[PDB]
């Protein structure tokens, strides 16, 4: 019986129209669109970064490895 | 009565010149609205079938 022992509500009067009577995805670009561009707009510098950053450290790690396999002419300059 | 679902309710016909409303209408208490629905909704598909 969890529905009806919830919350006290005064005062709040809500429409809402079969789902027959309405478009299923309305507004897609006048509306949707925007909202998704809105939304990846807010988040981005939140999340790209450190994302970004991560990147690095593994190009970075990732490269200098190999070039720690590579040898160095330095060490044969008078090998003969 | 079984279950006291409600205190009252009443079928109606309002009928217009070109249209009309066709329903039910009862008064219960918080905790008995949902099951009243339910039995009631359930009497209309009972009519249709």
């Amino acid at each position: 019986i969890h529905f009806g022992n919830l919350a006290r509500v005064r005062h709040i009067i809500t429409y809402s129209l079969s789902p027959f009577e309405q478009r299923a995805i309305p507004n897609i670009f006048s509306d949707a669109l925007p909202n998704v561009w809105r939304r990846f707009s807010s988040q981005v510098f939140k999340v790209a970064p450190p994302f970004l950053g991560a990147y690095l450290l593994y190009s970075w790690g990732t490269q200098e490895f190999e070039r720690l396999k590579r040898k160095n002419p330095a060490d044969y300059e008078n090998d003969q | 009565v079984e279950h006291k679902l409600c205190h009252s309710f009443q079928t109606f016909n309002t009928s217009y010149s070109d249209t009309g409303l066709f329903g039910f209408h009862f008064v219960a208490d918080p905790l008995s609205i949902d099951d009243m629905m339910f039995c009631a909704q359930g009497e209309w598909m009972r009519l249709c079938t």
